[PDB]
């Protein structure tokens, strides 16, 4: 295919993608050093997705991370496989982010927005085709949600045509210092229907209830949540990594799993959930994968589907594996749970194929899902965030940097009025 | 790296100020000819000491702060006090006339006449600053000086400078030491012409210093040198955060932020608990879990409001060596006993915690003794709307008749003035009963 250029915001979204970096560049067994390590070429029949030659033909990741906060670029250099990237795109601030909008939306980062469209072009010249784009970033926080909104229109300016995907993150009651989230969430999905193609609801609310509650960890930290969604996200990518019979592209991925024009809003999730282990594993076979697929307790939003509808459905099913098998119970799980699923579109539980294992688990998969349970979590953070603005609260900050009342009401429309429009798809009929 | 500037205004101003400066000398081992043997003698800082002390080539440490009267009473006395070489050769304000207790007088007539010489002096020594993060003043809301020429100054300050935030220390008067009879006239027309030009303001009111002394403390005739040294301390313990070194609440806005939810409600109340007593050798031995129930009692509040009857924003905390965070966690699940304690729904709960590694400071000649451990919980209760009840019962006996207005009114204010206050306040009033 085309090349990718991925992009990463923030404190949040430096982690996560840099984790991202570690797991797939693992998987694509390439050394810190650009040294070469893989024994296959089907291990590089799409690297040149995201990696790029150097001027030892040694291929180089392509991306590019931003934030404000000075402190990160020593974190992105003191990583495992941190020195990896080009020392030319470790742009960042110098004042810090502090988490308020039209700061980094209005204020400043707009004068720097000039800086990453620089950079960004800079680095697709030496792409013969563009495909996309990866943003990842997290719902809270000016560097985050703003910056991500801001970048989101302004390429989407310059470039009308290609793809633009993303992954959202939003903070929760459950794990946040900081209470200035609802505002941030809120402020950054009203650009983010209107402004972007498809977008991955990577959630910590769920995140930590299937974390607490069956993996039973004292302390959440960044380190473990850093790991799951590393992998998670991993998962996503492999089937444009892969080469697969499903063959599908990011325009593809769209075309097939778009529904409406303005519900792009996925659910990653995992079958086999694995925590920071040592040895192989103890081992999982294919009946509980077809059945950790689709539990209630394994997703990333704190919906039960059996409460909704699904739009669609895709996955990406992992290692050595019996196809036929795979299709038999695929069949008959589109076939025991006729009600579960759309009547719109038949022939939509898609499925593909990969052959590489995890570098850790011997059969897994990837559940990219786009169902109507996302209404729940959509109506969760409208709320927490009308329960903050019914009395004003540090409201004077926002106003006094920029916005108005007006925005915030408008925010809280759209909002409500795309919940009511999941609510409609999610009750046809025949 | 975040200069920072105080100013004194009033003869309860410039006497809290006396009693702080010389605590704050202490504190850093400052002496009147000190030298804090680690420096350079040449600007030989930017640690958070350096945000008051602007230390010249002579090794001097000379601090950022101004005094304001109307007429040389005190302003002199800090002029021949004790640490007379610790100010600069005339920087200090001195006057002619005081208001007379006329808010008006200070408001329209007196001070419209002298203010051009302060401005001009504020901006003279923020001009040797770098990063001022803003301004400290320190009024009371008793007499006309403290307290018209107060909110003059805020207007003239937000006017030259409105980004910048500035933190406020007040005195609510109290019948016991009123030296006047027209203070709720000025704490009325003070506090409406603020809330527009104020971000957050503390007040201390001498009757709760007054009981405090007279009580804990085996003094039964508190001059202003016994409650002026008490509120020095509780000063100094309030803004030791920002001034010793860095922790929990670094900043003015960083105040705001963790404080101030509402611009209407910026009025933090303050409590404290070690009040020892005097000289007195030994009573016995101190916890860190002691002082921190005690910090609840409302008894032991800067202000006079029992708070069993409303909810807190936003209980944070300081404290003076021997950390044990454990202990303070398990303080957190005691009170928990939800017999006196609340929140508010929309927003979660944080009890923020700062820890100063060392022991509190203490008077060596006063009412005093030094101890080692110390504590102060800044709760932004909706309790604190007991002093404004009780103050607009006041005003409004007194507007009944129109008593004392024509000292006002004969000197450039206008008779609208003060039922627009009136009517102000009581929507403030209204503004803290709704929250809940
Ligand atoms: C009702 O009173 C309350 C008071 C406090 C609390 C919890 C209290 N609150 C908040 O401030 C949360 C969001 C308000 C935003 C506001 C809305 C954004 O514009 C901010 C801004 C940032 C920089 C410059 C100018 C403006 O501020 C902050 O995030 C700042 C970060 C900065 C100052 C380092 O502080 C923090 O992040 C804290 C203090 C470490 C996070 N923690 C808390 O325990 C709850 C209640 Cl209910
Ligand atoms: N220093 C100090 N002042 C106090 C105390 N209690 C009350 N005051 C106030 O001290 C004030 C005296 O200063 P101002 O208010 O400026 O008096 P003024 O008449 O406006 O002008 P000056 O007397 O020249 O200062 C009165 O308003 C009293 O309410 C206390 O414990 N210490
Ligand atoms: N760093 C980090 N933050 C996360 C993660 N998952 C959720 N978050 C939340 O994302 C928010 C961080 O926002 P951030 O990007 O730091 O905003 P910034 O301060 O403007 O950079 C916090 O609410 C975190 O709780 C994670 O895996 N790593």
């Amino acid at each position: 295919m085309r090349e990718i250029v991925h992009i990463q915001a923030g404190q949040c979204g430096n982690q996560i993608g840099a984790k991202f970096w570690e797991v797939i560049s693992d998987e694509h067994g390439i050394d810190p050093s650009g040294n070469y390590v893989g024994d296959s070429d089907l291990q590089l029949e799409r690297i040149s997705v995201y990696y790029n030659e150097a001027s030892s033909h040694k291929y180089v990741p392509r991306a590019i991370l931003v934030d404000l906060e000075p402190g990160t670029m020593d974190s992105v250099r003191s990583g495992a496989f941190g020195h990896l990237f080009r020392p030319d795109n470790f742009i960042f601030g110098q004042s810090g982010a502090g988490n308020n909008w039209a700061k980094g939306h209005y204020t400043e980062g707009a004068e720097l927005v000039d800086s990453v469209l620089d950079v960004v072009r800079k680095e697709c010249e030496n792409c013969d085709c563009l495909q996309g784009f990866q943003l990842t970033h997290s719902l809270g926080g000016g560097t985050g949600s703003g910056m991500g909104t801001l970048l989101i229109s302004k390429v989407r300016e310059e470039y009308p045509d290609r793809i633009m995907n993303t992954f959202s993150v939003v903070p929760s009651p459950k794990v946040s210092d900081t209470v200035v989230e609802p505002y941030n969430a809120t402020l950054s999905i009203h650009q983010l229907v209107e402004n972007t193609d498809e977008t991955y609801c990577i959630d910590n609310e769920a995140l930590y209830d299937i974390c607490f509650r069956t993996l039973k960890l004292a302390t959440p930290t960044y380190g473990d949540l850093n790991h799951l969604v590393s992998a998670t996200m991993s998962g996503v990518t492999t089937s444009l990594r892969f080469p697969g019979q499903l063959n599908a592209d990011l325009r593809k991925l769209a075309v097939n799993m778009v529904p409406f024009p303005r519900l792009h809003f996925f659910m990653p999730g995992f079958a086999p959930l694995t925590a920071r282990g040592s040895q192989q594993y103890r081992a999982l076979t294919v009946p509980e994968l077809t059945q950790q697929m689709f539990d209630a307790k394994n997703m990333m939003a704190a919906c039960d589907p059996r409460h909704g509808r699904y739009l669609t459905v895709a996955t990406v099913f992992r290692g050595r594996m019996s196809m036929k098998e795979v299709d038999e119970q695929m069949l008959a799980i589109q076939s025991k749970n006729s009600s579960y699923f759309v009547e719109w579109i038949p022939n939509n539980v898609k499925v593909a194929v990969c052959d590489i294992p995890p570098r850790g688990l011997k059969m897994s998969s990837t559940f990219i899902g786009n169902s109507t349970a996302i209404q729940e979590l959509f109506k969760r953070i409208s709320e927490q965030f009308t329960a903050m603005f019914r009395r004003k609260a540090f409201l004077h900050w926002y106003t006094g940097e920029g916005m108005d009342e007006m925005e915030f009401t408008e925010a809280e429309s759209n909002m409500n009025d795309l919940v009511s429009e999941y609510q409609q798809y999610q009750d046809a009929t025949a | 790296m975040r200069e920072c500037i105080s100013i004194h205004v009033g003869q309860a101003g410039v006497q809290i100020g006396n009693a702080c400066w010389e605590l704050y000398c202490l504190e850093h081992g400052i002496q009147p000819d000190g030298q804090m043997p680690s420096d350079k003698t040449i600007g030989g800082g930017d640690d958070s000491f350096n945000t008051f002390f602007s230390e010249t080539g002579a090794g001097k440490h000379v601090p950022r702060a101004v005094f304001v009267d109307l007429e040389p009473t005190v302003i002199d006395e800090v002029r021949t006090g004790t640490y007379r070489q610790l100010f600069h050769p005339e920087q200090l304000i001195t006057g002619k006339e005081d208001a007379a207790n006329n808010y008006a007088r200070g408001h329209y007539t007196i001070g419209k006449e002298i203010i051009d010489l302060v401005l001009d002096r504020i901006r003279k020594l923020a001009d040797q600053c770098t990063g001022l993060q803003g301004f400290l003043v320190f009024h009371s809301f008793g007499g006309g000086t403290g307290s018209g020429f107060t909110s003059l100054l805020m207007e003239r300050l937000s006017v030259d400078y409105g980004k910048k935030s500035k933190l406020e220390f007040s005195i609510y008067p109290a019948p016991q030491v009123s030296t006047a009879v027209v203070e709720p006239y000025n704490s009325i027309l003070t506090t409406h012409t603020t809330l527009e030009h104020s971000d957050c303001a503390f007040m201390v009111d001498n009757e709760a210093i007054y009981d405090i002394c007279r009580r804990n403390l085996d003094i039964e005739r508190p001059t202003y040198t016994n409650l002026n040294r008490l509120i020095s301390q509780i000063v100094s313990s309030i803004t030791a955060s920002l001034r010793f070194d860095g922790a929990l609440n670094v900043d003015l806005t960083e105040f705001q932020t963790n404080l101030v939810p509402y611009p209407r409600i910026h009025f933090p109340l303050a409590t404290y608990a070690p009040v020892i007593s005097a000289e007195k050798a030994y009573h016995e031995q101190l916890s860190v879990a002691e002082i921190t129930n005690a910090c609840f009692e409302p008894a032991n509040q800067m202000v006079k409001c029992d708070p069993r009857h409303g909810k807190y924003m936003a209980c944070c905390l300081l404290y003076r060596g021997d950390v044990v965070p454990k202990d303070v966690n398990a303080a957190i699940a005691t009170i928990k006993t939800k017999r006196s304690i609340q929140f508010v729904d929309w927003c979660p709960t944080g009890f923020k915690v700062g820890i100063n590694y060392q022991p509190p400071t203490v008077v060596p000649g006063g009412d005093l003794a030094k101890v080692q451990r110390a504590v102060c919980m800044l709760s932004n209760t909706t309790a604190i709307a007991e002093a404004w009840a009780r103050l607009d019962h006041k005003f409004d006996l007194m507007y009944a008749k129109r008593a004392f207005v024509h000292w006002y009114v004969g000197e450039g204010m206008e008779e609208g003035e003060f039922s627009e206050a009136r009517e102000d306040m009581a929507a403030l009033e209204k503004d803290y009963e709704e929250v809940g």
